[PDB]
């Protein structure tokens, strides 16, 4: 049961379910649409 | 009816032939 | 009450063109797609417009004398189909007739002034009245009668001579209705090939004339 | 019964700039756009497809101001549109696109003001 | 002169080459294409003795084929694709009615069942798309939708209709103001005088309508090309340099149809 | 932007070519006497790595194809630029081999827009079902927005390469980091087009009529040059270092 | 097979190639004929190898269009307006039958419904006016009523007789001597023995007429017609 | 579309101006020509003043219609127009 729950509570729930995505290129780097609007100034 | 009568037509005639034949020279002879 | 007529001693009783192919009405003139196969027997009258990948078969009339007719990509009418258009309709909608992409019209389908959405089945003997709506991605079933103003749900199988709802139509065949029209496009481009540009009738024309002189 | 198309007819009251006031015909669960298109207020080439990425408010329209409540509330992507396009840079606050209102059967009678033309061609 | 008679040659030369090849291409396929041949399709055609008495002001379309005893009354038209055979009986056609696209009007074999009539077609009716007529007796101001079929023995008196995709049982009569449809075609409904307006106004448009094609159909080869290079010319035009110019071109009459089958009669 | 927008389709098609170039040549031929301490190599560098992020930031807030082909055309002069701020025989190499390849993918680019512009076309969701009504059309239109990004197979890799050699040659570890994150976002406002046209399904399509012969031939010769460039680029590299030593000898 | 096309195809090119030098003579020359919009329409097309056999004493008429693989027995005749087209199958049609006018004989355009059946035509069949008959097979000495819609898989038996209008269900068959007709076809009653003799004198009748009509058709093109049509003014 | 308020107050307030229309019978719904005893000229009169506090037109067909406050208080309302 320890391991059931290492599989997914952590392995899967938290280590590459969206700390990754996050930091990655859609968490937070959509932040060009943020961004790329704001060039008509 | 054996003559060909636009005469703007058929100057256009010799002018291909003329540069088909020149061009194929240009291409023989140099 | 006259009983008399006058026949015209001018009156033409063979034309050694036929009939033509494409009959421009005033500055109506029909424009068809590089494309698109429409039959050497099929008549177009007035506005018509067909698209790429359109095909009209054998006997078809398209008259667009009225208001215009328009047939969509990949979406034929098939043999001896009158497509004809009205000043107006009855639900007070445009009256154009107008037949979406991937729409297939069977034989003997009369359709005026009805609007077929795209991804439609019209089965034969198919008679579509004025001001009558085919919602999308729906079958009508053969020989079947829909009156002016009548509508088709979308995704609904209807028939009878006073169209009526059979049945729903599955996903397996809502998505095999475009795969259809793509077939038929493919037999219509295999009919395509087997005509040139240009015909080569004109030196029988030119036989005929110095067999009589000039 | 049957199904008819007088079933899913939606009658509204379009006004051209003129003040002149006419009576359009739409479909229900088709784009206010759309509606006004088939009567020729809104020219057709101008606003072919109704999407809103494809768009620059060529189908601006004035909804009556007790007829706005009975509306889905504007999105981002409608008010930035609206914006742009306004040549002042300012919101008239009753102003909507033609191809984000979609027709409902509890839309009959709303009276919509078309605002006048804008170039379009380039 | 002797630039024309040579360029003459020439094109013979030519014209003779391209013959040859495109024998050669024809051999090449196997002699399995058939050679498209001269139109041998007749528009108006006689049985047995029979001829058609097409009035003047009739409009028979080339691929209409109007075939043995056909009488056609003034200002009636035939339209693409119509047969009427009247080979074995008569066909009489009335005054201002209209047949329309890819129909059919045939006659019994005048023992079809015993009693056999001719097919009498009255003044100003229309008859719709792909109908079939055999034997009927419509009489005038009558309107018949289209896919109808009418079997022989019946009866269409005046004023009355019969519905799109309908079947009249042989020796049936539709009273006036009905309007008599359906497969079994049974009693549907009474006219309204909508309706009766409606039918004289479609009756007189088609009469006015069959002119514009009547006028297109017999150009000779001369007037198609004017035609069409006059539609290629006006097809697009530009306003800013023809005022730039200080012209304003118009568009020939010859692409100007008449103000009366406009939808509304636009003059401009 | 307005310029480009505002302007005829076949004007905005010659002033995006034609004036680059000679405007360059004349660049050149200040730059072989105008090497002030190297003052112009400062000022193109500060107006390189500029015009490379405010292209690439704002070439993916278009909707229009006019104004998209406008930021490209400013972030390739950006890139272009790149080879001016190292002055040497190689950076002027890669200068001239990125304009011919920019101006043959100009080319390219405006051909296909005027053959869909006898339709009016205007916004990038017009051309969203030309993959299915005119499926070689969109195939080019792909393969010359891939050259704009960059993809290693077409021709457009090419000039990108070389001018990031160039770059790093001189010894300008900033430009090459620039270089680097603006062709990231180039490709990926690219293959946002790319997308359109053959992943998304519009509920309305627009159809456009055929093209006409010259602007066929065009595209086929573009097409064909951009693709399989990279199989025989000598010529193009033999020409230009020629031209570039000859600025001076 | 895949050999034969490619002679075809080029064939084709070669045509194309001749037709464009006689067109360059004739540009030469300065006449323009060619531009002439004449009517394409053959009565007999094929489609590749697929070609229509036509039996000599067979009336075709002029009109009619006949596409694909479609033989025609002796004695048989296709009246004006009818279409023909068999290309993915076979259309048999047999001897003494009579396609009357403005009907429709086709067969399936694709696949995706199944398979494609070939239409069989019995002899002394009588096909009614504007009748589809679409990939069905139906016995000799049978009626088939004006307006009919067979559809695909359906066997019409001998002696069978459909009546106008009606439209007959896939894979449905009608028993000898029964009357099919509505919508959908349901029986309805029997044939009686002098409704038999007819629609067997029925037969002969159309074969004697379309000797006649075939004879009135196979007259010389009149000269006079197509001089008036060359001038006009 | 107007709300009724300002409309009711729009058309309330310009008919006592006639030097004979009682203030005290005005309201939402009183006719012109025929509740308040008014002549032709002012059954005219009162639609130009209703033309003559904005500036809209009403075409000759529309004045003869209908002599009711009601409707008339009702298409000012549907008037898109005014404010
Ligand atoms: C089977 C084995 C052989 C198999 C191989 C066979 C080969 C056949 C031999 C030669 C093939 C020649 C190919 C050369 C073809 C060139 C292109 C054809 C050009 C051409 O339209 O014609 C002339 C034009 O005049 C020239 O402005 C320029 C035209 C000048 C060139 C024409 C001179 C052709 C003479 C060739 C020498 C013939 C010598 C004899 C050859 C035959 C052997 C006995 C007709 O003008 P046009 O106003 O009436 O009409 C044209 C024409 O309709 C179209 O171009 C346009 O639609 C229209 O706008 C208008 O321009
Ligand atoms: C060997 C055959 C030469 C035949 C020459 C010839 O036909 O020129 C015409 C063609 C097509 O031009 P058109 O639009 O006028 O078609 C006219 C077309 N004939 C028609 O029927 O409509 O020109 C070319 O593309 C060929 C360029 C290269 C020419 C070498
Ligand atoms: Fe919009
Ligand atoms: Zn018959």
């Amino acid at each position: 049961r320890s391991f059931l729950r290492f599989g997914y509570e952590v392995s899967f729930e938290a280590l590459d379910k969206g700390a990754i995505e996050i930091l990655g290129p859609y968490g937070i780097s959509y932040t060009f649409r943020r961004l790329a609007e704001r060039i008509s100034q | 009816p054996k003559v060909s009568e636009d005469k703007n037509r058929n100057y256009a005639v010799v002018a291909g032939v003329v540069a088909i034949v020149g061009s194929i020279g240009w291409y023989l002879k140099a | 009450p006259k009983s008399q007529v006058t026949p015209s001693p001018d009156r033409v009783k063979w034309d050694y063109r036929g009939q033509r192919q494409i009959i421009p009405l005033g500055q109506w003139l029909p424009k068809v797609a590089v494309d698109a196969y429409v039959a050497p027997n099929v008549v177009l009258a007035g506005q018509v417009t067909v698209w790429d990948g359109s095909s009209v078969w054998n006997g078809a009339v398209l008259r667009g004398d009225l208001n215009k007719i328009t047939v969509g990509f990949c979406s034929n009418v098939q043999e001896r189909c009158v497509v004809h258009a009205a000043w107006s309709s009855p639900t007070g909608l445009p009256a154009q007739t107008l037949i979406d992409r991937y729409v297939t019209v069977g034989a003997y389908s009369l359709l005026r002034s009805c609007t077929i959405e795209p991804e439609c089945i019209i089965g034969q003997h198919s008679i579509l009245m004025e001001g009558s709506l085919v919602e999308t991605r729906s079958i009508l079933e053969a020989g079947s009668v829909l009156p002016p103003g009548r509508r088709i749900p979308s995704g609904e199988l209807w028939g009878g001579n006073p169209a009526r709802f059979i049945r729903t139509l599955t996903n397996e065949e809502t998505l095999e209705i475009p795969k259809l029209a793509v077939a038929i496009n493919h037999l219509s481009g295999d009919y395509f090939s087997e005509f040139l540009p240009y015909s080569t009738i004109y030196l029988e024309v030119e036989k005929f004339k110095k067999s009589l002189g000039i | 019964g049957s199904k008819k198309v007088s079933d899913r007819i939606v009658k509204l009251s379009a006004i051209d700039p003129d003040g002149y006031k006419q009576d359009i015909i739409g479909l229900s669960g088709q784009t206010l756009l759309r509606a006004l298109t088939h009567t020729g207020l809104i020219d057709p080439a101008s606003h072919r497809l109704d999407d809103i990425e494809a768009c620059s408010a060529e189908c601006e329209v004035q909804i009556a101001e007790e007829w706005l409540e009975k509306l889905p509330p504007r999105t981002y992507d409608e008010e930035y549109v609206l914006k742009r396009s306004s040549r002042s840079r300012i919101l008239n606050k009753h102003s909507r696109l033609g191809c984000q209102v979609v027709l409902t059967q509890e839309l009959q009678g709303m009276v919509v003001a078309v605002p006048e033309a804008k170039p379009w061609d380039i | 002169g002797t630039l024309g008679r040579a360029i003459y040659t020439v094109g013979n030369w030519i014209r003779g080459t391209g013959q040859a090849l495109d024998r050669v291409g024809s051999l090449l396929q196997g002699s399995h294409r058939i050679e498209e041949h001269l139109s041998r399709h007749r528009t108006l055609m006689n049985v047995f003795d029979k001829s058609p008495l097409v009035d003047k002001d009739v409009f028979v379309a080339p691929s209409a084929s109007v075939i043995g005893d056909v009488q056609i009354g003034k200002g009636s038209s035939i339209w693409y694709g119509c047969v009427l055979r009247g080979d074995v009986n008569n066909i009489s056609v009335g005054s201002g009615t209209n047949i329309q696209d890819n129909t059919l009007v045939h006659v019994a074999k005048t023992n079809i069942s015993g009693k056999v009539l001719p097919t009498l077609i009255g003044d100003n009716v229309t008859v719709g798309h792909s109908a079939v007529i055999h034997g009927c007796t419509v009489e005038d101001d009558a309107f018949v939708g289209m896919g109808a079929t009418l079997l022989d023995g019946v009866v269409v008196e005046k004023h009355a209709m019969v519905a799109a995709g309908s079947l009249v049982k042989q020796n049936t009569r539709i009273p006036s103001g009905e309007v008599w449809g359906g497969n079994p075609a049974k009693f549907m409904r009474k006219l309204t005088d909508e309706e009766i307006v409606y039918i004289s106004q479609s009756a007189k448009n088609y009469i006015n309508l069959a002119q514009i094609h009547a006028s297109e159909n017999s150009k000779s080869f001369e007037q198609i090309e004017v035609e069409r290079a006059l539609r290629k010319k006006y097809a697009r035009k530009d306003e800013d340099y023809d005022s730039m110019l200080g012209i304003t071109r118009e568009t020939p009459p010859e692409l100007i149809l008449p103000d009366n089958v406009l939808p509304g009669g636009k003059p401009v | 932007p307005d310029i480009y927008e505002g302007s005829p389709t076949p004007v905005t098609a010659f002033l995006s070519i034609a004036p680059k170039i000679s405007i360059f040549a004349n660049i050149l031929r200040v730059f072989i006497y105008g090497s002030y301490g190297a003052t112009l190599q400062q000022i193109f560098f500060f107006c390189s790595i500029a015009s490379m992020i405010l292209g690439a930031l704002a070439a993916m807030a278009q909707t229009k194809v006019k104004r998209l082909l406008a930021y490209s055309s400013i972030g390739h002069v950006g890139y272009i630029c790149i080879g001016f701020s190292c002055g040497t025989i190689e950076g002027i190499q890669s200068l001239l081999i990125g304009i011919f390849i920019y101006a043959l993918m100009t080319m390219d680019a405006f051909a296909i827009v005027l053959a869909l512009r006898q339709t009016r076309v205007k916004y990038i969701a017009d051309l969203g079902a030309l993959a299915k009504t005119n499926p070689i059309l969109a195939i080019t239109f792909s393969i010359t927005m891939f050259s704009y990004a960059g993809i290693p197979p077409l021709a457009g890799f090419c000039s990108k390469f070389y001018l990031f050699f160039a770059a790093l040659g001189c010894g300008a570890y900033f430009l090459a980091l620039v270089g680097v994150v603006t062709s990231v976002i180039g490709c990926f406002y690219y293959i946002r087009l790319v997308k359109r046209m053959f992943f998304d399904t519009p509920r309305t399509w627009i159809l456009y009529e055929p093209m006409d012969r010259n602007k066929s031939l065009l595209l086929a010769m573009t097409s064909f040059f951009i693709t399989l460039f990279l199989l025989y680029p000598s010529p193009l590299f033999s020409v230009t270092h020629q031209m570039a030593l000859s600025l001076y000898l | 097979g895949t050999l034969g096309r490619a002679f075809y195809s080029v064939g084709f090119w070669i045509r194309e190639t001749g037709q464009a030098l006689d067109r360059l003579g004739c540009r030469l020359q300065g006449k323009n004929y060619f531009r002439e919009q004449l009517s394409r329409h053959r009565t007999l097309m094929n489609v590749f190898d697929k070609a229509p056999i036509v039996d000599k004493e067979a009336f075709v008429a002029p009109s009619a269009s006949v596409i694909g693989d479609v033989h025609i027995g002796r004695g048989s005749s296709i009246w004006y307006g009818c279409v023909l087209r068999g290309d993915v199958n076979t259309v048999s049609v047999g001897s003494g039958t009579n396609i009357q006018d403005n009907s429709l004989v086709h067969v399936a355009k694709s696949n995706l419904s199944g398979k494609v059946h070939p239409t069989i035509i019995g002899d002394n069949v009588t096909i009614g006016h504007s009748a589809v008959l679409h990939g069905c097979t139906v016995e000799d000495e049978t009626f088939i009523g004006m307006g009919a819609t067979l559809l695909d898989g359906v066997v019409v038996e001998k002696h069978g007789m459909v009546a106008a209008g009606a439209l007959v269900r896939q894979n449905t068959r009608i028993p000898s001597g029964e009357v099919w007709g509505g919508n959908p076809a349901r029986f309805l009653r029997k044939l009686t023995d002098e409704e038999i003799a007819f629609i067997s004198q029925s037969a002969t009748n159309y074969s004697n007429l379309a000797q006649a009509h075939a004879a009135e058709n196979a007259k010389p093109l009149n000269v006079i017609e197509f001089e008036k049509v060359l001038r006009k003014k | 579309f107007l709300d009724k308020s300002e409309v009711t107050d729009r058309v309330l307030s310009v008919v006592k101006n006639f030097q004979k229309v009682d203030p005290s019978k005005v309201t939402p719904k009183a006719n012109f020509q025929n509740d308040l005893g008014l002549d032709s000229l002012d059954s005219v009169e009162v639609v130009m003043a209703l033309e003559e506090e904005f500036g809209f037109e009403i075409p000759d067909n529309e004045a003869d219609k209908i002599q009711s406050i009601d409707l008339a208080v009702d298409f000012i309302a549907s008037h898109p127009q005014a404010k």
